[PDB]
């Protein structure tokens, strides 16, 4: 029984507590989403080979360099988090998490992962980043970033319709196997 | 607007049944965390390994100061507003300096956790493997330092959802915003190497961050700002921090507006600010810049 310990990385606006809650709970919060998710640890079955997955969230932790990389030692997987909704976030990926979670751990895998897929088409999100001469981050661009930090998996999720967020932490614990 | 109200309504209190249900959670992990691998170490029958023998107060630092104030005040405190989450950040200001233990734990959670991958070796697993618990040690350890960031978040959920009572909940907002930012300073500070005087000596820090100095070419020159002094230190590699020079606050004196370029500001000494005696420091970003400056004028102010 293999234990296995992920921790989630990214902006604040990227939404990894409520990506890891509908995960968990196999259903959208809905009317409130959780501000507080603790340590996480369950048993998963991935190709007949079952492991003990823990989740780690760095939520909060975003202003503070040296609080922050308290989490890395000992980290079997990394999930870096951006959003499709929000270039900024794409260019932190490159530009503070990649050189950290690199600096601090040279060799642990990492999966890149773009949250909020249900917005890229709405077409209020798009009106808005438009008055800002902003738009969404298509799906080559984030494959290209996931080619430049070399992470072993690029991947889109959305929380509030759970596509394509049963498959992240598969491909994360397949990662280490 | 009923819908506004009613949303209102119900956020506030969601927001005030999660701070007291996650509250709760963190106090008994606490205990739990104190009952099964503190006991082993202090009070069992295994057989401790050398290297981590009577060291069990580095390896889980003050913890039982932290679960004794919060098991016998915090929540007591925070369970009788319940019924009124508009008044909850007063619960921050009372104890405003009792906060001040988790700057301890931060500053050896780095001399913690190197230990138990030194001298530990597999201990607290054949612990976790005897008691079959879900969390390891580690799990358990970083919970304080994950705890004191939530608090920030609550605050600033409960902030935007009060019409009245908004200066009780901004004050607790600015404390527990203040509480994380002096932990992140106390851990940069602890990596001031080379240092020829007394850390006490100057005071408190109020300000760490890194600039861009001309010498009177631009170099890295992590600053340091204590109530006495202003120390320049470089930073070699690890991230250690080489003490370079310092500043008599008294003094010291400050340009705020250099042309050819909007994020650089000049510090210089003496009576009269003579020229090509300045040290021109460029900032990141004019927000950092401002409160530099406005720091930096308070002190001198505060000096005079």
């Amino acid at each position: 029984m293999q234990a296995i310990k992920c921790v989630v990385v990214g902006d604040g606006a990227v939404g990894k507590t409520c990506l890891l809650i509908s995960y968990t709970t196999n259903a959208f919060p809905g009317e409130y989403i959780p501000t507080v998710f603790d340590n996480y640890s369950a048993n998963v079955m991935v190709d007949g080979k079952p492991v003990n997955l823990g989740l780690w969230d760095t939520a909060g932790q975003e202003d503070y360099d040296r609080l922050r990389p308290l989490s890395y030692p000992q980290t079997d997987v990394f999930l870096i988090c951006f959003s499709l909704v929000s270039p900024a976030s794409f260019e932190n990926v490159r530009a503070k998490w990649y050189p950290e979670v690199r600096h601090h751990c040279p060799n642990t895998p990492i999966i890149l992962v773009g949250t909020k897929l249900d917005l890229r088409d709405d077409k209020d999100t798009i009106e808005k980043l438009k008055e800002k001469k902003l738009t969404p981050i298509t799906y080559p661009q984030g494959l290209a970033m996931a080619k430049e930090i070399g992470a072993v998996k690029y991947l889109e999720c959305s929380a509030l319709t759970q596509r394509g967020l049963k498959t992240v932490f598969d491909e994360a614990i397949r990662a280490v196997l | 607007n009923a819908e506004e109200k009613r949303k209102s309504a119900r956020r506030k209190e969601f927001i005030m049944a999660e701070l007291i249900q996650t509250e709760k959670a963190y106090v008994r992990d606490l205990r739990e965390c104190m009952d099964t691998y503190l006991w082993e170490m202090t009070s069992g029958v295994e057989e401790i390994p050398p290297g981590i023998v009577n060291k069990e107060l580095i390896i889980f630092g003050n913890m039982q100061e932290i679960y004794e104030f919060h098991n016998n005040i915090f929540l007591k405190e925070l369970e009788k507003y319940e019924q009124l989450p508009e008044d909850v950040g007063h619960c921050f200001v009372t104890w405003a300096d009792k906060f001040q233990m988790y700057v301890t734990y931060c500053k050896n959670k780095p001399d913690s956790t190197q230990l138990i991958l030194e001298h530990a070796g597999s201990y607290f697993d054949e612990i976790q493997q005897r008691h079959g618990l879900a969390n390891s040690i580690s799990s358990y350890l970083i919970k304080p330092v994950q705890r004191i960031t939530k608090y920030q978040l609550l605050l600033k959920e409960l902030l935007t959802c009060c019409e009245e009572g908004k200066g009780e909940i901004k004050d607790g907002l600015e404390v527990m915003l203040s509480v994380p930012k002096r932990a992140n300073d106390a851990m940069h500070l602890s990596m001031l190497e080379g240092f020829d005087e007394n850390i006490e000596s100057q005071g408190e820090l109020i300000l760490q961050e890194s600039f861009q100095v001309w010498d009177p070419k631009g170099r890295e020159r992590h600053l340091f700002l204590f109530e006495m002094s202003l120390v320049f230190s470089k930073e070699v590699k690890r991230s250690k921090y080489l003490y370079k020079s310092k500043l008599f606050t008294s003094e010291l004196g400050v340009t705020e507006h250099v042309e050819g370029d909007p994020c650089k500001f000049a510090l210089w000494v003496g009576r009269t600010p003579t020229s090509d005696n300045k040290i021109v420091l460029k900032a990141s970003s004019i927000e950092n810049k401002q409160d530099w400056i406005k720091h930096i004028r308070e002190v001198i102010q505060e000096r005079t």
